[PDB]
């Protein structure tokens, strides 16, 4: 009898790091000799160079792809007026000179050698204005921006829709618009609340960053490792011993380095492989959840899915999906079909439904009685073969326009 | 890419610094990543922010619709 | 290219080591060498692991695809073609496949004024699953995807209540495709 707009968080990693690495000056630095010797070994570390140029443009293209799903930017109206919806949590912040959400800004506040940590092919910046252009998309446009060219809708109407694709009538819509957007104002505040509050929350996200400084940190400290040698420095061995006994200190020391360095990269291109999976689970996602309405279950939140709001998060998205919670349930005798002059009458849409008394059809996601027509029932068959009909009459609205 | 030219057409980004490259505030839809926001591409060597896409503005309404 | 590599011995040809230098000292170079060789072989077998997993994952993505979108219908927009899906085609490709999705695409939209619903003898009406739309001074209800006024009747709308609740309604009369039959 009663419906909740709940608001649910769903963050999914995008991309991680850009990292570069120097074979020649991780493993033997500035001695001449050193690198001599590591020639002889072959194109180890050009196989390990491709292999992290690989995944840095595996990394940028799905950026690209989660994040560039359309190639027009839409701007916001000036004129911020959906109906009584409130959207100022998602909407860019024209006060804040990094032009982001205070969502935006808050998930961002929320989430803190031979080696060269490359910047990403797209900034923040652009991240945060490709985010801004899909909620302008998907609240002024509806979801026929991602299928061709734009076309303008009025939110009640756009939600109405929504509603409808869960089986959901618009009248109850427009009997309590005022009501569905105070709930969902108070869901957005009761989210960002909780948002702030939960410093779990971004249990992904830390997750990630803290798993790619350890692996850093660890390849930085494995120069540390005598590896069963001498001394852990190349200038002790190479000043310090004869050049016979060196060369092998030294061959123990790079085999040592780029055994150590081949388990950071297996363990990159791991790591690269499940941000590879997950990326696509966003992009995927974002095609359906966001450009449209998906009535798989489960797959865009729990209960059913009416829309979702993309939100920009560092090396991540965190998406705000709009869910459809029922509540207030109510006993109700129900029958299979209505017998009526040797009929069997069944719901075009709806079940039966009955209080004790009379007998009503109402849809099934919600309560709204109404009087058994034959506009609403169509018959097949009689009643002999059908298990549990009742005995009930059906009203003509026909039979009043002939009667007087 | 990770140090100051200044101590090394020259062209300062965040990425690093580049030369043989001309800035053009013009916005294009690049094809060679640079990183750090500039993509650089060829018509010279030019160097520019890559362009998200062509800037628009749906005229809603909350009494407007548009019908194919 | 990598058994070309001396991986720290004098020369990557080991029957001239055996024959140069005796089995008793060559055999520590022959082992180093045999094991830089097993260490990228295992590089290899690694790289080809992971290529063959990230493969796999795009097969059943392809296989999913043509089960959804080539043996049937699909609802998932953006899943397998852009704009609304009709069908696809596969056909063989070098040690892969290829799609020619059939998509729908709108175009040349125009302008209309719309109305949440229409309240008549105080009742509200609402389309069954259209829009009403207005060209200026009538009244029509249209598909979604394609401009088609039909006049508004009592067989694709319904009443709900009346007509104060609601917000944005507007005056128009319903023609009742039943009444001129009793007319005359
Ligand atoms: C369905 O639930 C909502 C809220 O859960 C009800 O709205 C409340 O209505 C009472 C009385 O009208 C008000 O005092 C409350 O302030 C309302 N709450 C909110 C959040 O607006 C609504 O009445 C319920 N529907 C029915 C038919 O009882
Ligand atoms: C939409 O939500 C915003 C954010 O809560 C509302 O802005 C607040 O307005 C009250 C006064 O009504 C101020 O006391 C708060 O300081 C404002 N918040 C912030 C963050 O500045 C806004 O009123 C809501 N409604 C509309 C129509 O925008
Ligand atoms: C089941 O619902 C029907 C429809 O509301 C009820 O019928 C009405 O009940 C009210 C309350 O006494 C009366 O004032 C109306 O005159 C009734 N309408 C008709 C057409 O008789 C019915 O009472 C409900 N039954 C139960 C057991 O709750
Ligand atoms: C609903 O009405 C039908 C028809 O009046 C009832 O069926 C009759 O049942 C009696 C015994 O229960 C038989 O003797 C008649 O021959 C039946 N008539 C027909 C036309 O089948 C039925 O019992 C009623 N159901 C209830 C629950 O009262
Ligand atoms: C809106 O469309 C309706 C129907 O297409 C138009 O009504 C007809 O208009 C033509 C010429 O414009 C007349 O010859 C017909 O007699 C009209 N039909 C009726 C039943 O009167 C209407 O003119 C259009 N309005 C606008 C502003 O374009
Ligand atoms: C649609 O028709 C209704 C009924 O004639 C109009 O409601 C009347 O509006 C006038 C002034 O606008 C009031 O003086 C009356 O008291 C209203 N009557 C009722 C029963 O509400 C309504 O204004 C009309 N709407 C439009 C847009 O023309
Ligand atoms: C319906 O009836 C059952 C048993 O009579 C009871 O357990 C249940 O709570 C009832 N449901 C409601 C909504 O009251
Ligand atoms: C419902 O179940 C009870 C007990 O299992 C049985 O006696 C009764 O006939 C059933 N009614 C219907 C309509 O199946
Ligand atoms: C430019 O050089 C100065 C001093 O050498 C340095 O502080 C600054 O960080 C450099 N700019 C960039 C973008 O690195
Ligand atoms: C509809 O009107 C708006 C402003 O009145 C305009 O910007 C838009 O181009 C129009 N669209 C069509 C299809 O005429
Ligand atoms: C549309 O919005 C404007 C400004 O917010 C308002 O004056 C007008 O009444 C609105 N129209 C409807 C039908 O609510």
């Amino acid at each position: 009898t009663n419906f909740t707009i709940s608001v649910t968080t769903e963050i999914l990693p995008v991309s991680m790091t850009k990292t570069s690495v120097d074979c020649t000056m991780y493993i033997c630095g500035d001695s001449t000799e050193c690198s001599n010797l590591l020639l002889q070994y072959g194109s180890f570390c050009t196989q390990l160079k491709r292999a992290l140029t690989g995944i840095a443009v595996e990394q940028d293209k799905n950026t690209q792809e989660v994040f560039a799903q359309v190639k027009q930017i839409y701007k916001t109206p000036p004129i911020k007026y959906f109906g009584g919806f409130n959207f100022s949590q998602i909407l860019p912040d024209p006060s804040k000179p990094s032009k982001r959400s205070p969502i935006e800004d808050l998930l961002f506040n929320k989430v803190t050698k031979g080696l060269t940590v490359l910047p990403p092919l797209l900034t923040d910046e652009m991240i945060a204005q490709y985010t801004s252009a899909l909620l302008a998309g998907t609240i002024t446009s509806g979801w026929t921006f991602g299928a061709g060219p734009a076309l303008q809708i009025p939110f009640p109407m756009q939600m109405a829709y929504r509603f409808n694709g869960i089986g959901v009538t618009q009248n109850v819509l427009y009997e309590n618009q005022k009501l569905i957007a105070n709930q969902f104002n108070s869901a957005i505040g009761k989210i960002q609340d909780s948002l702030s509050s939960t410093p779990s929350a971004l249990g992904k996200l830390q997750d990630v960053v803290n798993h790619n400084a350890q692996a850093l940190n660890t390849l930085v400290k494995q120069l540390s490792s005598k590896f069963g040698a001498i001394s852990s420095v190349l200038n002790d061995i190479f000043s310090r011993l004869d050049p016979p006994e060196a060369e092998v200190q030294i061959d123990r020391l790079i085999t040592g380095r780029l055994q150590s360095l081949q388990t950071y990269v297996t363990q990159q291109l791991i790591r690269a492989a499940e941000i590879r999976a997950s990326a696509n689970l966003a992009a995927t996602k974002m095609s359906e959840c966001v450009l449209g309405q998906s009535k798989r279950v489960d797959f865009c939140g729990k209960g059913y899915h009416l829309m979702s709001f993309p939100q920009s998060a560092p090396h991540g998205v965190v998406f705000l999906h709009v869910t459809y919670v029922p509540a207030q349930e109510k006993n109700f005798t129900t029958a299979p079909a209505i017998c009526h002059d040797g009929k069997a009458h069944f719901p075009r849409e709806g079940v039966f439904v009955s209080n004790g008394t009379h007998w009503f059809v109402t849809q099934r996601n919600f309560y709204e009685p109404q009087i058994i027509t034959t506009d609403n029932t169509f018959v097949s068959g009689n009643c002999d073969v059908v298990i549990g009909i009742v005995n009930n009459t059906v009203y003509d609205p026909l039979q009043p326009e002939l009667d007087s | 890419q990770g140090v100051n030219c200044t101590e090394v057409n020259v062209f300062q980004t965040r990425a690093g610094c580049l030369i043989g490259a001309e800035y053009v505030n013009n916005s294009y839809e690049c094809d060679i990543p640079i990183g750090a926001g500039i993509c650089a591409s060829y018509q010279s060597i030019i160097a520019y922010t890559m362009s998200l896409g062509a800037e628009n503005s749906v005229a809603y309404s909350n009494n407007s619709i548009a019908i194919p």
